[PDB]
């Protein structure tokens, strides 16, 4: 009921034979669920929380200099030496400057000499890491049936929401009148946050690769540093000059906030503000749908006329919604809804928001269906005052079938391996394709690992012509196809 | 800097937008059309030399290429 | 603050009859979107929604209030008019803005 | 049982600048975004602005941009509304009606039933 | 899937917690402790091959 | 690698479930499982109630659990008789190799 | 497992006072020996224990220059020695045990330290 609205929405339909399906389920989608004589429930992952997360570096990106001070040795007697280049908080260079009579010496050459400028980190930025033990997903399961009421009941959302942790395998969730759902989620494979760092810098947060933090070219202090003074790789925020070999100065180098956002291209950002909120990622649950039975199957159907109080919408997916009232009397009972032809001879469309009821009179429904490609008519109430609305889908089966080809090609390259467990029942062909995607996809994943997308465009030009320029029929078609593969995913990648 | 180093292909990547993704994408590509641009000359010297050390067209444009797109990336 | 919706200033009607106030709109707010509210205020007493989505109406509300969208109109019905519906009644919309323009309001007089 | 509750009524001098509260009592006060219209003794309903209580993202409206203010705290669970400059026009009855935030926690489309709660209101008079 | 390491697990005591080492497969596996009614399950990602 | 905080004084009616809260840093409470918790009755020295968070010694009741969250440990008691009246001391070894010790609180029962 | 202390004792201020504590119902080497001190009044302080197996210490740093620790293997004893003693000092001085590693070293603790403390010390000034 809430996945109408929703851009990125899959139909999961269907169960296995005992009664569960698997689903995966990204933060931005919806998964809406389908079976046989089993409510439609709309499923969405609109939470994922990052419990107590450990300081794990902290970087220096806006930093000040004072106190410089320098000392010079006369040529050939050494390295001059300060007191200050034994504190690790003073940043020090070694250079050697034209020394003579002039200036107080007693012979000419190159004279040592030593600048120590102490360092103090102005603004720093923290990456921190969370255990997988401490995520904490959050899953909303509605009752794909259409009641409008929100004040009208107690708790005032007709969704439930549960929260999947590692620590309990399974989630029961009950849906007032529809039984209760058994939910097996997965959060350890959902993202490996033990290779992953929650970087949050001045008021904005993105989730990084922890090799790719952990090689920031800026100074740094440890998680657990608690002084705040001892950065490591200081020479890199600062600059020594020694122009014409005269004299040496150094200076900081300038306010890093901003070369680090150009650096934070390819992450996604996530927010740290009051919480540790990610708003990114996928989460693969096993759907048992073992005590879920519809509601109001008891009752009769209604024997009375429907107005349309919100004229039927088709939605981004081909499915038609519309909202009709209800004007009879023997307020609960079920809505004749039904697709039809226009002889009426064959029901040919498929209601989503299966057995709709009017709970009261005075209050409206909304019904979703799935007509048919061409004219098709709805058919709402018995036949005194009965309702026969007509539709125009404007799509071919051909073509949603590409549509629905491209779908489950963008899931695969966004979602891998785990593409083969979204809206699948345990198969020996699902199985064995999910094998060699696991193979496929290391091997791929060890060849493209830090290239980007035009990057990997070029590759799979290269690798598209070596395979056409082959004269082995076999090995041609193999190199093609990787090629090919290559290229999608590279047009496919980024964002 | 830490701008030279991108966060890009780190294998992270989900259907939610990544930072900097729209705008970003082309970076590159328009920073070496500039580039190429501004520096006429070292394009006809990466051709030459491209041609010369050649043998097949494809060896030659795929040199020309690379060499067109490291010279502007090689600082 | 956009422009304030336009409604007539007052409506009669004689108890049990039925009784239309419409409200008019750009088509920036009303026109637009469906965020068509309305709101029955008592005198002294904080406004109580009573229509929203344009037609449809909170759990306490009862069904004779009904309301329409037309273009850029909005009309608010009370079928069965009764002496307790003696209250200003207020249009309101969200606007393409982002903002909220309520309406001038129509003051329901019965009889 | 869910009732907004706002401080008493109050009469200032037309310079002065008054505070309002709204306290938010029987919901997730930080789930739902607190708005502030005012009405006058006789006059339409002005909306003037909402702040997000999940987040303290705020909005004004044209009219009030320059001189109003609206604040919350998430331990009291309360929407302050301080009108600065307050002159005598804006002798008046302020409400502080609530919407819902979206799941995300931002406060980006209202929903449909917006206002669907109001306070006593307070009246203040310059 | 996955085989005991602290062979024969037994509470001595009800108020003395009981610490069980398994090695569990290369993998997706779930650590099943108890019987049915009130049964805990956990899920476990061993990362290597 | 400072005192960890704990609130000065702790109420609860006899039967009640009373919970004390130890809150330390990244290296104190944060960082190691080094938590303990004592129980001091005045003029006596004081008794190990909890141990590693949670555990708890083999004379202890079963009526003491230990929780730790980010750089916070709790100690809760349930059937808080009594006898359960004492100054409750947390304790942590840091990760400098040195010992902290909560400020104390103290339970007054009834 | 039994630690005993020594007696209350009152000393003037700027003076140095010696507490022991005498490990009885365990091998003694084989445990470290911690002191801890509580101002009346105060929460307890740690201030640094003593390896009994081989002698290596470490003070608490509010203590690095005044708290001496030592032992006494055959007598099965360990040392408490606060020097310079100031107003501050009065408070109860405790020793508890923790058992060092199978080789002696003691630089983890055992998650069940402070196990068996003493029934403290005395000190005024
Ligand atoms: C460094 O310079 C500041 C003035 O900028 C001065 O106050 C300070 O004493 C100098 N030395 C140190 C160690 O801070």
């Amino acid at each position: 009921m809430r996945c109408i609205g929703i851009s990125n929405r899959d139909f999961v339909e269907g169960v296995s034979g005992g009664s569960w399906v698997d689903i995966v389920l990204e933060h931005g989608s919806c998964v809406t669920t389908m079976a046989k004589n089993k409510p439609t429930l709309d499923f969405e992952l609109i939470k994922t929380e990052a419990k107590h997360p450990a300081t794990l570096r902290k970087y220096c990106i806006e930093a000040k200099l004072t106190n410089t001070t320098t000392a010079s040795r006369c040529p050939t007697q050494g390295e001059p030496s300060l007191n200050e280049e034994q504190d690790k908080r003073f940043v020090c260079k070694h250079s050697m400057v034209d020394r003579g009579w002039g200036n107080g010496c007693g012979l000419f050459g190159k004279g040592g000499i030593v600048t120590c400028a102490m360092f103090t980190c102005k603004k720093n930025m923290e990456g921190k890491i969370v255990q997988p033990e401490n995520l904490e997903y959050t899953i909303v399961i509605t009752p794909h049936s259409g009641e409008e009421n929100a004040v009208g009941q107690d708790t005032g959302k007709h969704g439930k929401e549960i929260k999947v942790t590692p620590q309990s395998s399974i989630t029961e969730a009950e849906l007032t009148g529809y039984g209760t759902v058994t939910m097996e989620c997965s959060p350890r494979t959902g993202l490996d946050f033990n290779e992953m760092v929650l970087l949050q810098m001045e008021n904005k947060a993105w989730l990084v690769h922890r090799q790719w933090f952990l090689d920031l070219p800026l100074p740094w202090l440890p998680g657990a540093d608690t002084q705040g003074s001892n950065w490591i790789q200081k020479e890199t925020l600062v600059t020594f000059k020694n122009p014409h070999a005269k004299k040496q100065d150094v200076v900081v180098l300038g306010s890093q906030e901003g070369a680090m956002h150009t650096a934070l291209t390819g992450a996604t950002e996530i927010q740290m503000s009051s919480g540790n909120l990610l708003f990114t990622g996928h989460l693969k649950c096993r759907l048992r749908m073992d005590k879920l039975q519809l509601k109001g199957m008891s009752y009769s159907m209604c024997t009375g006329k429907f107005k349309v109080v919100k004229e039927i919408a088709e939605t981004q997916h081909g499915t038609i919604v519309i909202r009709v009232q209800y004007e009879g009397d023997g307020s609960p009972c079920k809505i004749p809804f039904e697709i039809m032809d226009l002889e009426k001879r064959h029901v040919l469309g498929r209601l989503i928001t299966v057995n709709p009821i009017v709970t009261e009179k005075d209050s409206p429904v909304n019904i979703e269906a799935e007509p048919p490609f061409g004219d098709s008519y709805i058919i709402i109430g018995v036949e005194p005052g009965q309702l026969k609305l007509s539709w125009f889908k404007k799509g071919s089966s051909i073509g949603q079938m590409f549509e629905t080809t491209m779908r489950g090609a963008k899931r695969m390259a966004i979602l891998g391996d785990t593409a083969w467990d979204f809206g699948s029942l345990g198969g020996v062909f699902t199985s064995i394709g999910k094998a060699l995607h696991q193979v496929f996809g290391a091997i791929y994943g060890a060849a493209f690992s830090g290239v980007s997308w035009t990057m990997k465009i070029l590759i799979g030009v290269v690798i598209t012509w070596i395979g056409m320029n082959s004269r082995s029929t076999s090995l041609s078609v193999s190199l093609v196809l990787v090629g090919v593969v290559t290229l999608y995913l590279g047009v496919m990648v980024q964002a | 800097s830490v701008a030279l180093v991108p966060h890009v292909g780190m294998g992270l990547e989900t259907r939610t937008e990544t930072w900097m993704s729209s705008e970003g994408a082309w970076k590159h590509a328009q920073r070496i059309e500039t580039w190429v641009l501004r520096h006429p000359g070292f394009t006809i010297m990466a051709a030459i030399l491209a041609y010369t050390i050649g043998t097949t067209y494809f060896q030659r444009v795929l040199i020309f290429i690379l060499l067109t797109a490291v010279a502007p990336s090689m600082t | 603050s956009q422009s304030a919706l336009t409604q007539p200033a007052s409506v009669s009607g004689s108890p049990g009859q039925s009784i239309t106030i419409s409200c008019t709109g750009t088509s920036s707010d009303v026109g637009g979107f469906n965020y068509v509210s309305w709101f029955q205020q008592h005198p002294g007493k904080a406004p109580k929604l009573m229509l929203y989505d344009v037609t449809s109406r909170p759990s306490g509300v009862s069904s004779r209030f009904s309301g329409s969208k037309s273009g850029n109109t909005a009309s608010l019905t009370i079928s069965g008019l009764q002496a307790e519906d003696e209250a200003d009644y207020y249009c309101s919309s969200h606007t393409s803005r982002g903002t909220w323009v309520f309406g001038g309001g129509t003051k329901l007089t019965v009889l | 049982e869910v009732q907004l509750v706002e401080s008493g009524a109050e009469v200032k001098k037309p310079g002065a600048s008054v505070k309002v509260s709204c306290k938010a009592s029987g919901y997730t006060f930080t789930s739902y975004a607190m708005h502030w219209v005012r009405q006058a003794p006789g006059q339409r309903l002005e909306w003037m602005g909402w702040i997000n209580a999940g987040n303290g993202n705020t909005k004004y409206s044209q009219k009030f941009q320059d001189r109003v203010t609206i604040t919350r705290d998430t331990s009291a669970s309360t929407a302050y509304m301080e009108l600065s400059s307050l002159r005598s026009e804006d002798t008046a009855i302020y409400y502080c009606a609530r919407d819902k935030v979206d799941d995300y926690g931002d406060y980006w489309f209202p929903t449909l039933w917006y206002f669907d709660y109001w306070g006593q209101g307070t009246l203040v008079t310059v």
